[PDB]
RNA sequence: AAACCUGCAUUAAAAAUUUCGGUUGGGGCGACCUCGGAGCAGAACCCAACCUCCGAGCAGUACAUGCUAAGACUUCACCAGUCAAAGCGAACACUCAAUUGAUCCAAUAACUUGACCAACGGAACAAGUUA
RNA sequence: CAUCACCUCUAGCAUCACCAGUAUUAGAGGCACCGCCUGC
RNA sequence: CUGGUGAUAGCUGGUUGUCCAAGAUAGAAUCUUAGUUCAACUUUAAAUUUGCCCACAGAACCCUCUAAAUCCCCUUGUAAAUUU
């Protein structure tokens, strides 16, 4: 039951404060996704800030 | 009180006889400088893992030696199979090497007498054992 | 359940029902879904959509919760700008 | 003031966002391109071992 | 002084009525022991010359382990009561005159 | 709990292996109880040239490349396109955890360097079809794919749980384009069926039969072969080794080579099983095989491995304090 | 100076309260408890416990894996679980038999997260023995 | 079971037990005389 | 011995006039199988309109083939069924 993946939180760069949790490989650099932000109603860049838990 | 805790630890925690306590202090004066926790761990290591009883510990000057060298020589002998931990009854399959052979003898001569291993092999074990001990402290 | 209190001699209310359920005056009980805040990262959006919604209890559960609460919780309230105000009465209901 | 401060911060971030997306999109291609270029280099190096034999 | 507080809330009794204490209301928790608070200085008016101050009628502050043990029993100092200050104020006034 | 499986495994080994190795057993026992050295197998699909430079900075040395140049010095060759980096003799340094590269695949794999010898002894050639029995979890399977000399592969292991671990290893390391086609076939079936499903199909067959793994048994407390429930399996374990090897021998075409590998020091499961399969084929199917001499193979890898020179047929790599690779036993037999 | 006393901590001693989860004629040694599939009820559904056998406690691809909303299915209750037109917004209901855990509580600005609670509808924390 | 005998362990001392005692003593224990043999 | 104490007992035993009426065997969960909760079944009251029986038609290929049947079900015979 080795923890290959970890749970990280992506914070929107639009300043709206909207954030969502996604699963990524532990042995990988910080993700920068292009996710939909409901506050501005468009796809915005997101940045990993803090690891939540190890899956 | 520093002296009081040292002797009381031997008498109460280590269950040493008052006659035996005087001999240890007379023979091994490094006990007072040694920390109580490290001293207690050193004693129980010989009593349980090694199987050495109270009278032999006092006579063999066990407590004066460094704890680290005891771990290196004993575990290497234990893994070599030359040393057998006494069972519940206290019997051993093979007579264990005498404590004087393990500790009083020099490292180079100790390997030839009992370990029957080359110098180079023992050096690698110490680095391996140190890593295991270092991980042991961090893990606990 | 305390059917007769030791100081007033009257029926008591179980506070574990008040903190979890909402009673519409029509008789319905509204509750949450068990697990709408637990392990949302492993649940599909369709599953989470039906978890963060309010549902109604059945006949047996509603009867059970009525016995565990006093008449103070079954009275008609007139809270100002209550989100559930329009749900307190049934419309076009037969039998 | 708190509502206006949050609104201004959103507008300021949204101003730089189109350029950030383009730069982020460009960085994705550049890393993919460089990895693709290395694959060509390795194929030549792998071929060189067979090239020496022949 | 041991200052303690009740773990469990005591229900209101009302006006003119005694509170009803329960077996669980006997459970206390230590809030503060006044013996472990920083010490204070006792304010005294000296009557005779001392090593710290040699002027009679000069208000001084020293540790309570000194005024209570030495200054007060021996009559070296008196309490800094407002009435004593008024009496010594007149004494100082006569000295100036 | 109760009786530790570690002590039961050690007791069984202590009685059996003291006679076999004599004075060498105390030296072997310390290495077995100590952590084995990990070799770094560079992924050829990834940035192999860059990782090779990176490992050399960590004082790692490619013993495989050194062994390549020793073939002409001493005077079937071996499987080419293998790069495994290990430390110097007596060095306890551990490699850093593997990382994905720019290609999206892990740069290298950490494995026992003694497990590469069965792949090396296989003498793999380009354009061949390779059958691996008990391929999971993929210690030897990955090495075969690294060579690139196998156009078609059949990775079969009885336990689906081990197979699932193999596929994840293949996905992370081997690019999907190779795995997309029928080149790599992964199944979970008894290996004894392979002697009838596909006869004479493969030119190179690698048979790593299940066995009491000395390194894992003395440390792992989960699913130990020496626990009371697994005693029945341990008793019938030599029987399985004879049947699984025989199935692999029948699977190869005449003129092909089959390498039998076992991770144990037990003679009853290393030499006796090899002799049993040879007799079994002649008696029941009238099949004759020739065991090749691995002494030439041993003399090249003596620098980085310790070898036991009292083996009837195969080659046994014994663990040591300075060289902790092992225990590994492999025998190369060809079909005539 | 020192002691006694008191308060608060730290070891030790001697005690205090409480309990022995189920399944397999008994004991020993082991296995088992949840979920999926088959022998397994030949044809709607359900149903053969014990038993025999093999699995699962993942991973991968997405980052609109967004938001809302008719009508239904449902592991024979409940809890839970499943499918879904239209619509807004975008583009031009992911794969996978199982791949999972309620409430309370804890952490957090919010979002959200936390148990081999595997005795798997889960007691916040308790063994042996009695001839 | 107790038992002389043997053995282990603890204790350097007083005004209510031990004790109006003081290590040839007192207490807590094992074993069961003696004799022979043995560890150290 | 007294008091708390009419301790508690999923366990054993007992449970007192007459007459009539309706009325028995799917399960799930559980420190659970000597118990309880829900469902099913049963009872009473009420409301409403269909209920049962059932003509065709219809309900999968597999591993090659193969049973008594079952589901659904207009007519028709009947008087029940659903809901509160
Ligand atoms: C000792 S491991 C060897 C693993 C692999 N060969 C390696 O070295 O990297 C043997 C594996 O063979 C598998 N196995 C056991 N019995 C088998 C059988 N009858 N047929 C095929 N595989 C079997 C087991 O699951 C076990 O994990
Ligand atoms: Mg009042
Ligand atoms: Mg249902
Ligand atoms: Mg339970
Ligand atoms: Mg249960
Ligand atoms: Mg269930
Ligand atoms: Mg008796
Ligand atoms: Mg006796
Ligand atoms: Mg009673
Ligand atoms: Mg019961
Ligand atoms: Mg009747």
């Amino acid at each position: 039951s080795k923890s290959k993946n970890i749970l990280v939180r992506m914070v929107s760069e639009a300043g709206t404060g909207f954030c969502f949790n996604t699963k990524r490989n532990r042995l990988r650099e910080k993700l920068t996704l292009l996710h939909y932000d409901p506050v501005v109603k468009q796809r915005v860049l997101f940045v990993e800030k803090k690891k939540i838990r190890s899956l | 009180q520093d002296i009081n805790d040292t002797v009381r630890l031997l008498k109460e925690k280590c269950l040493f006889t008052v006659q035996q306590v005087t001999k240890i202090l007379h023979s091994c004066p490094s006990v007072l400088r040694e920390d109580l926790g490290q001293l207690e761990y050193k004693f129980q290591y010989a009593y349980f893992r090694m199987g050495i009883k109270h009278p032999d510990i006092v006579k063999s000057e066990y407590l004066q030696y460094s704890l680290t060298k005891i771990k290196q020589r004993h575990i290497y002998l234990e893994r070599l199979g030359r040393y057998q931990t006494p069972d519940k009854k206290g019997q051993t399959q093979i007579p264990n090497p005498l404590l004087k052979d393990i500790l009083r003898v020099s490292e180079a001569e100790f390997l030839a007498r009992t370990a029957c291993t080359s110098v180079e092999e023992f050096q690698v074990f110490k680095k391996l054992l140190a890593r295991e001990e270092e991980e042991s402290e961090s893990s606990t | 359940l305390t059917y007769f209190s030791a100081r007033k001699g009257k029926r008591k209310t179980v506070k574990a029902v008040i903190d979890r359920f909402l009673r519409l005056h029509c008789g319905l009980w509204v509750r949450r879904k068990a697990g709408y805040k637990k392990k949302l990262w492993k649940k599909t959006p369709a599953r989470k959509k039906r978890l963060r919604e309010f549902v109604f209890c059945n006949k047996t559960q509603s009867k059970l919760l009525d016995k565990m609460t006093t008449s103070f919780w079954k009275r008609r309230n007139w809270y100002v700008d209550d989100p559930y105000q329009k749900y307190h009465d049934r419309t076009n209901l037969k039998v | 003031q708190k509502r206006r401060e949050r609104e201004q911060h959103i507008a300021e971030c949204m101003a730089k966002m189109p350029q950030m997306i383009v730069n982020w999109q460009q960085q994705q291609r550049e890393n993919w391109e460089k990895a693709q270029a290395d694959k060509e280099r390795r194929a030549r190096l792998q071929a060189e071992a067979q090239e020496l034999l022949g | 002084t041991v200052i303690v507080e009740r773990w469990w809330k005591v229900p209101l009794a009302g006006e003119g009525r005694k509170p009803r204490l329960h077996r669980r209301h006997r459970v206390y928790k230590l809030v503060e022991d006044t013996k472990h608070r920083p010490k204070e200085n006792l304010e005294l008016i000296l009557t005779q010359s001392v090593e710290n101050v040699g002027v009679r009628g000069d208000l001084v502050s020293v540790k309570k382990s000194l005024g209570r043990n030495r200054l007060l029993p021996q009559g070296l100092a008196v309490y800094a009561s407002p009435e004593n200050k008024k009496l010594f104020e007149e004494e100082k006034l006569l000295r100036q005159e | 709990p109760k009786f530790p499986a570690v002590r039961l495994a050690l007791q069984n080994f202590d009685m059996t292996y003291s006679v076999q190795f004599g004075d060498l057993w105390p030296s072997i026992r310390v290495s077995l109880l100590s952590e084995q050295k990990y070799g770094a197998l560079v992924n050829n699909f990834a940035a192999w040239d860059h990782v090779s430079a990176k490992l050399e900075q960590l004082s790692a040395k490619d013993f495989v490349n050194e062994a390549i140049s020793h073939w002409e010095l001493q005077s079937w060759a071996c499987s080419p396109n293998l790069r495994c980096f290990t430390f110097d003799r007596g060095d306890i340094s551990r490699f850093p955890p593997a990382r994905p590269g720019s290609l999206g695949v892990m740069e290298y794999y950490l494995m026992d360097a003694a497990s590469l010898l069965p792949v090396l002894a296989l003498g793999l050639q380009p354009g061949d079809i390779v059958l691996d029995l008990c391929a999971a979890p993929g210690g030897k399977t990955l090495a075969l794919l690294q060579t690139g000399c196998c156009r078609n592969l059949a990775a079969n292991d009885l336990s689906p749980s081990r197979i699932a671990r193999l596929q994840k290893i293949l996905h992370s390391y081997v690019p999907e384009e190779i795995r997309d086609g029928n080149q790599v076939r992964v199944t979970s079936w008894d290996g004894r069926k392979w002697g009838e499903l596909e006869g004479d199909t493969y030119d190179r067959v690698l048979v790593d039969v299940p066995c009491t793994t000395d390194r894992h048994s003395l440390h792992e407390e989960e699913n130990n072969i020496f626990k009371r429930s697994r005693k029945k399996e341990r008793q019938i374990l030599p029987v399985l080794q004879v049947q699984l090897l025989a199935a692999g021998l029948l699977a190869t075409k005449p003129g092909g080579h089959v390498v039998y590998s076992t991770c144990s020091l037990s003679h009853l499961q290393n030499e006796y099983v090899v002799q049993g399969a040879i007799e079994l084929l002649a008696n029941q199917y009238s099949i004759q095989v020739q065991v090749e001499d691995l002494t030439h193979f041993r003399r090249v890898f003596m620098d980085t491995f310790c070898f036991f020179s009292s083996c009837q047929v195969g080659e046994l790599v014994i663990p040591n304090l300075m060289a902790n690779f092992g225990p590994m036993y492999f025998c190369k037999m060809r079909r005539l």
